[PDB]
Parts: structure tokens; C-alpha cells; sequence
């Protein structure tokens, strides 16, 4: 019941076992291979089943590397796929695609239960039956662009801005008031940024409450395709045992279909249109679905997405859109403005921003707050080349009413406690709505350009304005 | 310069092999000293001509080609 | 100077006629060089696609 | 036997093997009729033609109909010929599909019957026309700028709304009563509703007792939609060749013949040539459109659509089809809100035969003056709308005064239109249209008001309009 090596073909081995004895797909495989004289190397391989050949032949995909691999190597099968664990031991650990502890803090004993990496979708029985949306606390995000309760959400952001700011607090506000584990995912994307994050999560006090799965750049990318089933199959235990709604943040999930095309050329498949695997959609929705909110829990997702050249037409970032329910655009101008978070609010759509969804009144205040920042982006250039006195006593109250909103768009954040002294806000919907109303209204126009920028309610502007003198 | 530099060569009438294994014998000749304590600069310059010499690389092994026939 | 006036005002008009008429055949010719790489953008795409497939 | 069975099925796609030396030469049509012997059977009446001769005695061939229900080892029969279609006047009146069966519902052509194969060299060099003859349509902006040819290729470009049916069926009208030929309307691909519309209008107009209709729609395989213009061009031939006739020849969309070309050439697995197009689209395009010409004794003109894909004229199925037309008649939406009706272009519709070698002097003359006077109109209408109808000058209002009323006496009063507007059309000669218009030139009818000239054959019921409204 345990086989040879046929082939090595880049990552993809070939693996033939005996006549009645195959494995069924997706289960791992493993290569425990000492080195018998001076010509060979020590190797340990997982290989997951990835098709069914001819001759009692299995093509295989690797989750590290084949260097060092010779016909005829015995190769043993688990009779499971690839089994990771979950529960209370995951929080504050990092994790490789194995469900092994990257970091130095330990290793996980054998007592502890293991889901495995391939689970069937949530069926249609068991979802929510209408939107709820999750709540925040960032005024950005609840106001113009809500996250719903089991959905997914695209960054685009690149560094410089603030998106592991913005993470973290995400982390720590679910954590605080929903008593949400998160679960960071880091999919093929720059091993030096995955460090500075996982430090930053030890400087915010964020890693007590994160499980952490890296499979980085370096990996071949069977490993870089099972990083997010990974995190998932993590998440998913906090959301169907205990009940919670947990965060899941994928990073860069273009990644997660590029290592596909990369596998499948090598796996023997026509190439599809623009030389992504035939099998984009599928793999896509298999990650996607299980990433929702049934009646016990939920799994909503913030997931980064780069998208090459911008180029928003090739077909994995339309798959990738097509799953998606808000995005969050950060913007590098108001970064080096002064406003945190840097979250373009004309930029950023959302699907729940609609009245059934989240009532009448936070429609149209989020409306009249997209209308007031759209007609101040058309004056930019009057306003920069012309002047401020030239323009008209109708559009100066606009770019008036329009700073004074601008900057009351930035938070306090609690983990920028350490960096300036500042405590930090949650702030619900109800009472950035009010305070988006009064700004709107015409109640602070008298308040100057600052004590808005950097506070959570707007009791906190009248303070910070009493503060100033004003 | 030439007093810490190395240079490592894989021109144009070598086999793209040769231009191939040009990057990771460069960089392998840098982390022999980094994983010692020292700090290395390694400048690659024109890996789309390892692009190139690995998509004929690839061809002449019968891989299936990707976008610009590109692996 | 009210003859001076209407020529300008006459003048401008001429001038953005002529630009338009300008831009209207930088249009046309743009729009043969779309075409232009359209097509050899997916004959391009055409055959990377039938070379992978005949590499099986 | 000439009985062999079906070894492969994949989509339109069926190979079926015979015996040795037995083979169906290429093209030839291969019928599957089968009854259900068990439960688990479906009875099958299906059609394929040979495409290819792949070896080891078997035959790659394409499918006429849906190829759900085939069994490997049902047997299929050797026809000894192409797709027999039958021809003469027992189809006139008659709508037919791509096998040459009857769609209609009156009743079904007996077997002895003369059916014609689809699939002919065209004719040769010995038995062309020497000389260039015209078409004569009785249409005045056909007979006057874009004169057709008597086996000649002509582009329709409009649709939706402009009135290429209407133009469609004066055609048939006026050259089943002067030139006592018939027409073939062949619909490549297209609306079955649309084909519905056009079969009820030839209806009630009586047109459909002089024409013979060929529909394969959208519904059938790729194969079939390649062989209309084949199946509805066999059926003109006969009519040009056995009696010896002037033929008119529709075929709605030749666009959908080369793009059909192109689904069967990707189907059968060759490699497609520059923009997705077969490698065989010249000859395909050739093979149709040799066999559309002028002989000795008779001739096929044909009055063909075109779609010319995403506005490009330098696209490959355009650029084969613009070298086979020797005219081009374009119906423009601004006419037809004008009130013009036929609604053709006349600055914009050409043709190869408005030269003086084919037409005479005279006529290209006052042809050539029309257009003259047509775009210097053109010209003037911009300053008729800034500077208005005074003050331009005296010559250019004798070029408006006579460029209305030549512009509003292209219009003609239709046979068709008679069921509409109950006047009861003309047909209009070529030699009376050219006095017309050289009257018209000379100042003659100057006097006239210009809605006399609207919807009027001649210049003397022209005159007799203006004395019957005052």
C-alpha cells in the first residue's frame, strides 16, 4: 500500500501505487526518505492527489520543493487529505500550509482534533435568509462602504497607507465587541511584509486573538494554493463550534489562482483563455463558499487584491470581483493628507449600501456625503490653479461643508494608542450618521478646519474645539 | 570596486543554461556571506534575458507555453 | 474697438472649429490603429492559446 | 455494403468507419435513421456530411442537426452524393431548411422529384459572360448612382428598422415582373422570429409566389448554417441554368457564413488563421461566391447583408467579402425620418458599374452631377444652420432649390407599399429615370413645389401630382 516515484516533473511528482490500492483525490502523501549512502539527500514531502492516470498512477502536487527526488522513492499514504489543526491552541501561532508551527513557541501534540483542508460548501439550507451588516466601529467603513455580516471585502491598497493599521484594528474592534477571532492569511505575497506584520501584531497586543497561516512568494505554489484553505479551514472551526463571527483576511488572492496556472500547465491541461487554468471559476467558488454566514456564525472576509498593471479585465480578478461585496480603495492622497484611515470614500462601494439594507436616513446621509466629496472632487483644479477667492459664495460653502467632512472621516485607532498616546474609538453607526447629519445640516460650521481631524465621536470635536479656544 | 565585487558572467554565445543559473549562483555566492554576518548587494541586471532563457529552456524541454510563450 | 471685439469673438470660433476638426481626425486615425492592434492583439491571443494546446 | 457505424461522437463532431474501399467521397451526406428497439434507446433522424478522411477507413464528419441519443456502432448509410436538394418549381412558394425538407406545413416533395447536389465547381471559363450588362431594378437611386450588374455581388448595410425588407421585396417584385426571372431569399443564421416577420410580409404582400425562402437559424449546428447559401444558391442555379433566367439571390448576413466556416473550423480542430477565421475563409468565401455570376445563357445577382464586425472594415471576413462586391447600396435612418423611402444614401452607396464604358455617357453624367449637387448640399446644410437660408448666395440657393428637389424625387412610390398607402407604385426605366434627373439638372421643374417630387416614379406623373394639388 506504499508506492513508487515515477515521475518528477518541476513541482508535480507521479506517484504509482499498488492495483486496488489509489488513494482518493486531495488526500496527502508523504515522502519520509533517509539518505542511504553519500549520493542522496534526507527528504520530507506532502503531496496532495491531484488527478488518477492509467496505471494505478496518481499525478501529485508538491507542497515544498523536489529537489533532491528519485525514481523509485516509497511513498506513504495518509488515507486522509491534508489535516490541520484548529481550536484554542491555533490563537497567537503561526502556522506553514502543513498546519505545522512556523515560530519557535512550540509544537502542537497529538491529542488535538485536525479538520481537514477540502470541506464541501455551506449548503442553501443553512445560510443567513437576509443581510446583516458587520459592525466596525471605523467611520469610513460603516458609513460609506458597510461590510456585511459573511461577506467579502477588496482592499486595494498598496504600502505607505495604512493597511496593516487597518487590519489590526479591524482585528481588535471584532475582538472587543463581536468576540471575534480573526485569521490572517498570507498567500504568495512578500515574506519581508509578512514579518513586519506578525511584529506589529506582537506591538499592537492583536496576536492573542489571531491564528496565522504564511505561505509566501518562496513556496512552490501547491503550498501557495493550500495557504487559504488553510486559514479557512481555521476560521471555519471558531464559526461551527463556537459560534462567532470571525474575521478571515486574505491577502492577495491572485495569488491563490496564479499558483493554479502555474500547477496546471505542468498537470497536463489545455491552457484556457489568457493562460489561466481551465478550471479558474471552480477553484475560485470552492475557496468563496465556504466563506459564509450560516444560522450559528459567520465568516465575513477583508481581502487584499493587487491587480496586475490595473488591468481589471483578465479573468482572475473578475472572479475574484465577482465574489465580492465592498471594497475599501486606500488612497496613498489622503494618507499623505493627514487622514487615517486612508480610505478613498468616493472610491469605496459597498452592495449593502442600499436603504433596505442599512434604513432610510444612513442612506441618504451617506448619499448627500458621496454627493458633497464628488462635487468637491470636480473643483480640485480651480481650486488649486484659480484660487479660493474666485470661485463663488455657493461652492466655497461646498469645499467648506466638504473639508469639514473630509477630515471627521478619520479615526483615533486603538492600536495607534502606542504610537501617540491617543485611547482610540469605537464608533457605531448610529452616532456617525447623527454626526455625519449635524455636519451636513450646517451645526459646526463655525468649529474651525481641525478638532475634526483624528476623533471618534463628534461630542469629541466640540471638546477638542473647546480645546483649541474655539 | 573590484576591491569586494564579484562579477558573474553568462553572455550571449553561452548556452541559456548557462543564462539560466546565472541569478542563483550570484545570489548563492550572496547568501554565503549573509548567513556569515555580512551584507551583500546583488544586482541582476536584465532577468527578462533569464525570462528568456528560460522560456527556451522550457520549450526545448516540451513544456506547454503560457502567455508569450512564456512558461 | 467693438469691431475689434466681434473679430475676437469670431477669431476664437475659427480657432476651436479648427481644433475640433483637428481632433476629429486624430479620432479617425486612432481609431485605425485600434483596430489595427485589435487585431493583432487576438490573433496574438489565438495563437498562444493553439500552441499550448498543441503542446499536449 | 455501403453501411458502416459510428465509432466517435464529441458535440457536432461524428466519425463514423466503414469498410475498406468503401468510403464516402468528401462532402458527401451520410443519413442516421434509427428506431428505439428498447427503453433505453431514442429514435434518431440525423444527418451528417463528410469533412475529412482521418485513416484506418474511417471519416470525420459534421453534424446537421443535434447529435444527443448516438450510440457507438449505430449504423449509418451512404447516400453516394452530396446533400440532394430539390429544385424547380415545386419550390417556389416554399420555405425550406438547409436538407432541402420543407418547413412549411402544406405538404412534403415526392421522391421523384429533381434534386440538385449542393456542392458544384463553379462555372467555367468557357461559359462566362464576355460583356458587363446591367441589372435593370426600376429602383431611381439604384438605376441612377449605384447601378447593380447582372451577376453581380451587392452589400446591403443597414437593418434594424430602415427597410431592407421592403427594399428586399420590391427587388423580387420588379424583377419577377420585367425581367420574368425569380428571386432565392437564403437566411444564413439568423432570428427565427425575424424569419417569421419576413415569411408573413412576402405572405401578404403575394411577393412569396415568385421566391423560393431557405431558412437555417441560429438553432441548428454550425454545419448547417454553413450550407444555406449553398442550399438556397443550388436552387437559383437551377433557374438560371435549365431555364435560363436573371436570378436574384439573397443572402441575409454572409457575415454568419464566414463565422460559421470558422465554428466548424474550430470544431474540426485545425489551426484558426488570423482573427479566429478558418484558413479556408478566401476559398470558402470563393467557393460560395464563384458560382454567383453571369453566364451565357442566364445569370445570379445577389443582394447580400453585411455586418461588418465591430465597425472595421479591415476585419478578414469584411476585407474577403468587399472583393467579391461590384456595388454597394447603404440605407441611412436620417432618410428614412426624412421621408424618403427607398431610405438608400446616395452620397454614400457606390458602385464598380457607374462608369461610362457600362452605362453610357449620359448617365454617368447626370449621375455624377447629381452627386455633385447632393454634396455641395451636404456642405451647405451647416450654413443654412448658422448663418440660415438668406444671405448665402444666390448660386448656392439655386443648388439648394435644386438639390431638395433632387433629393426628395429619389424617393419611389413602392408595389409593396400599395398595401399601406394604397398608391400603386411604378417601375421606373433607366433611361426615364436619367431624362428625369437631366431635366430636373436643366431647370425644367423649378417652378414645381418639392413635395410634388415625393414618392413619384416618373417626371411626368411628377408634373401631373403638382397640377392635382394646385
Amino acid at each position: 500500500t506504499r508506492g513508487r516515484v515515477i515521475q518528477v516533473m518541476g513541482p508535480v511528482v507521479d506517484v504509482k501505487f499498488e492495483n486496488g490500492h489509489l488513494p482518493a483525490i486531495y488526500n496527502a502523501l508523504k515522502i519520509q526518505h533517509k539518505a542511504r549512502n553519500e549520493n542522496e539527500v534526507d527528504i520530507d514531502l506532502t503531496l496532495e492527489v491531484a488527478l488518477h492516470l492509467g496505471d494505478d498512477t496518481v499525478r501529485t502536487i508538491a507542497m515544498a520543493s523536489t529537489d533532491g527526488l528519485i525514481r523509485g522513492m516509497e511513498v506513504i499514504d495518509t488515507g486522509a487529505p491534508i489535516s490541520v489543526p484548529v481550536g484554542e491552541v491555533t490563537l497567537g501561532r503561526v502556522f506553514n500550509v502543513l498546519g505545522e508551527p512556523i515560530d519557535l513557541e512550540g509544537d502542537i501534540p497529538a491529542d488535538a482534533r485536525r479538520d481537514p483542508i477540502h470541506r464541501p460548501a455551506p449548503k442553501f439550507e443553512e445560510l443567513a435568509t437576509e443581510v446583516e451588516i458587520l459592525e466596525t466601529g471605523i467611520k469610513v467603513v460603516d458609513l460609506l462602504a458597510p461590510y456585511i455580516k459573511g461577506g467579502k471585502i477588496g482592499l486595494f491598497g498598496g504600502a505607505g497607507v495604512g493597511k496593516t493599521v487597518l487590519i489590526q484594528e479591524l482585528i481588535h474592534n471584532i475582538a472587543q465587541e463581536h468576540g471575534g477571532i480573526s485569521v490572517f492569511a498570507g498567500v504568495g505575497e512578500r515574506t519581508r511584509e509578512g514579518n513586519d506584520l506578525y511584529h506589529e501584531m506582537k506591538d499592537s497586543g492583536v496576536i492573542s486573538k489571531t491564528a496565522m497561516v504564511f505561505g509566501q512568494m518562496n513556496e512552490p505554489p501547491g503550498a501557495r494554493m493550500r495557504v487559504a484553505l488553510t486559514g479557512l479551514t481555521m476560521a471555519e472551526y471558531f464559526r461551527d463550534e463556537q459560534g462567532q463571527d470571525v474575521l478571515l483576511f486574505i491577502d492577495n488572492i491572485f495569488r491563490f489562482t496564479q499558483a493554479g496556472s502555474e500547477v496546471s500547465a505542468l498537470l497536463g491541461r489545455m491552457p484556457s483563455a489568457v493562460g489561466y487554468q481551465p478550471t479558474l471559476a471552480t477553484e475560485m467558488g470552492q475557496l468563496q463558499e465556504r466563506i459564509t454566514s450560516t444560522a450559528k456564525g459567520s465568516i465575513t472576509s477583508i481581502q487584499a487584491i493587487y491587480v496586475p498593471a490595473d488591468d481589471y479585465t483578465d479573468p482572475a480578478p473578475a472572479t475574484t470581483f465577482s465574489h465580492l461585496d465592498a471594497t475599501t480603495n486606500l488612497e496613498r492622497k489622503l494618507a499623505e493628507m493627514g487622514i487615517y484611515p486612508a480610505v478613498d470614500p468616493l472610491a469605496s462601494t459597498s452592495r449593502a449600501l442600499a436603504p433596505e439594507i442599512v434604513g432610510e436616513e444612513h442612506y441618504q446621509v451617506a448619499r448627500k456625503v458621496q454627493q458633497t466629496l464628488q462635487r468637491y472632487k470636480e473643483l480640485q483644479d480651480i481650486i488649486a490653479i484659480l484660487g479660493m477667492d474666485e470661485l463663488s459664495d455657493e461652492d466655497k460653502l461646498v469645499v467648506h461643508r466638504a473639508r469639514r467632512i473630509q477630515f471627521f472621516l478619520s479615526q483615533n485607532f486603538h492600536v495607534a494608542e502606542q504610537f501617540t498616546g491617543q485611547p482610540g474609538s469605537y464608533v457605531p453607526v448610529k452616532e456617525t450618521v447623527r454626526g455625519f447629519k449635524e455636519i451636513l445640516e450646517g451645526k459646526y460650521d463655525h468649529l474651525p478646519e481641525d478638532a475634526f481631524r483624528l476623533v471618534g465621536r463628534i461630542e469629541e470635536v466640540v471638546e477638542k474645539a473647546k480645546a483649541m479656544g474655539v | 570596486a573590484l576591491d569586494y565585487t564579484i562579477v558573474v558572467t553568462a553572455s550571449a554565445s553561452q548556452p541559456a543554461p548557462l543564462l539560466f543559473l546565472a541569478p542563483y549562483a550570484g545570489v548563492a555566492m550572496g547568501e554565503y556571506f549573509m548567513y556569515k554576518g555580512k551584507h551583500v548587494l546583488v544586482v541582476y541586471d536584465d532577468l527578462s534575458k533569464q525570462a528568456a532563457a528560460y522560456r527556451e529552456l522550457s520549450l526545448l524541454l516540451r513544456r506547454p507555453p503560457g502567455r508569450e510563450a512564456y512558461p | 474697438l467693438l469691431d475689434a471685439k466681434a473679430s475676437e469673438h469670431a477669431a476664437r470660433m475659427t480657432a476651436m472649429k479648427n481644433a475640433t476638426d483637428n481632433a476629429n481626425e486624430l479620432i479617425r486615425t486612432l481609431t485605425l490603429s485600434y483596430n489595427r492592434a485589435r487585431q493583432a492583439a487576438i490573433t496574438q491571443e489565438i495563437t498562444e492559446i493553439v500552441a499550448g494546446a498543441n503542446a499536449l
